[PDB]
């Protein structure tokens, strides 16, 4: 099984910047795409960022110009820098590895979806 | 029918204080008890404070014993929870629960001492 | 699964012995597995129930998890339905938060054209004036989750979860529940992978019956796969 670990739950006021790191453990041959989702207590799930193995980056209309995404396949970890953090996006954050092809040396592998525990981020 | 809205969740340094609030619509607060649950990111939900329907008796847990001051207001139809001096153990978010019928979960507010 | 198509009557029998107090509970009602609905009434045959109803709600209702609404892609994962025709045995160990332990053994099987649950309970290591024995628990049951995982060595399904019981003083008691299943029938078990069942419970009393009503309306939905 693959376990995703989140880190970087700091407190930043208006205009501050903080980095959220999502690290994937275990033996994973490759990751199709890593995405960051924002969840508010009273609002539905909304995607924040998406980065693909081909380097393509996708951002939301409001997210663009404030957040940056960078994932390393060899380091199989994704960092999201929240430059110019705004009070509105005080929601919790989750990371998703849509494609997780884990191949064992014996030749038996799995391809499923795994969820990492959220990272508590808010703005005063 | 029945809905809950929480407020007052703000970033507070250790030793500070904030006043969490939970308003409800769809039922009278005095007729039903209200509880507060603490959930850290990725951890199992736990219980921190509980106020009975009467409101003359309240219960806390050992971790936050002697720090919280749970109060109720019928005119405002809102319950409130104090924090006294914050500690890193209170980094978890807070949810407001009221079991008038079936089971209802409040949206909740985030509280991290940082 | 063809057996559960439509509406199925449900009958439950429980005989518990809590620290020498013997209580028998008989329950009747209906269940619609297609919609994942369960409408039951568990009347205590004895004069009174020496323990709070919510403590035994898990023993009575969650023993009948075959009415859970399993999604189409998860239909194969329903071990209860697969093994229901010949019945199954379900052993629960329930550790309260410093308030003793329940041990229960239940047999679930079809008789005639009705489901039957024969349950034997025994509670030990109880402290008087406690949350359970003190009857401080309010009469209400909250929605919960039950995690389900296979076991080929025992050829059965194992469940784990924590139940939150409300109290009059406002305290919430966490009780650990562990379940082991054994298929009575020799047919293929069709055991599933890991999956979690979400349960919603609303409790009520009928006006007519003077005896304890224990009217229960439950909706259980499987997920996780």
């Amino acid at each position: 099984q693959v376990q995703l670990v989140e880190n970087g739950g700091g407190c930043v006021k208006a205009g501050g910047s903080l980095r959220l790191s999502c690290a994937a453990s275990g033996s994973i041959f490759s990751i199709n795409r890593m995405t960051w989702y924002r969840q508010a207590p009273g609002k539905e799930r909304e995607w924040v960022a998406a980065i693909t193995s081909g380097g393509s980056t996708n951002y939301a209309d409001s997210v663009k110009g404030r957040f940056t995404i960078s994932r390393d396949n060899a380091e199989n970890t994704v960092y999201l820098q929240m430059n110019s953090l705004k009070p509105e996006d005080t929601a919790v954050y989750y990371c998703e590895a849509y494609g997780t092809y884990t191949l064992a040396p014996t030749g038996e592998g799995e391809y499923d979806d795994y969820w990492g525990q959220g990272t508590q981020v808010m703005v005063s | 029918q029945v809905q809950l809205v929480e407020n007052g969740g703000a970033c507070v340094k250790p030793g500070g204080s904030l006043r969490l609030s939970c308003a409800a619509s769809g039922f009278p607060v005095n007729r039903y008890s209200m509880r507060w649950y603490r959930q850290a990111p990725g951890k199992e939900r736990e219980w921190v404070a509980g106020m009975s329907s009467a409101g003359d008796r309240s219960s806390y847990e050992d971790s936050v014993k002697g720090r919280f001051t749970i109060s109720r207001d019928d005119a405002r139809n809102t319950v409130y929870l104090q924090m006294n001096s914050l500690k890193p153990e209170d980094t978890a978010v807070y949810y407001c629960n009221v079991n008038v019928g079936f089971e209802y979960w409040g949206q909740g507010t985030q509280v991290m001492v940082s | 699964e063809e057996l559960f198509t439509g509406v199925v009557p449900i009958l439950v029998e429980l005989d518990g012995d809590v620290n020498g107090h013997k209580f028998s509970v008989r329950g009747e009602g209906e269940g619609d597995a297609t919609n994942g609905k369960l409408t039951l009434k568990f009347i205590c045959t004895t004069g009174k129930l020496p323990v709070p109803w919510p403590t035994l709600v898990t023993t009575l209702t969650y023993g009948v998890q075959c009415f859970s609404r399993y999604p189409d892609h998860m239909k194969r994962h329903d071990f209860f339905k697969s093994a229901m025709p010949e019945g199954y045995v379900q052993e629960r160990t329930i550790s309260f938060k410093d308030d003793g332990t329940y041990k229960t053994r239940a047999e679930v099987k079809f008789e005639g054209d009705t489901l039957v649950n024969r349950i034997e309970l025994k509670g030990i290591d109880f402290k008087e004036d406690g949350n359970i024995l003190g009857h401080k628990l309010e009469y209400n049951f909250n929605s919960h989750n039950v995690y389900i995982t296979a076991d080929k060595q025992k050829n059965g399904i194992k469940a784990n979860f924590k139940i939150r019981h409300n109290v009059e003083d406002g305290s919430v008691q966490l009780a650990d529940h562990y379940q082991q299943n054994t298929p009575i029938g020799d047919g293929p078990v069709l055991l599933p992978d890991n999956h979690y069942l979400s349960t919603q419970s609303v409790l009520s009393k009928d006006p007519n019956e003077k005896r304890d009503h224990m009217v229960l309306l439950e909706f259980v939905t499987a997920a996780g796969i």
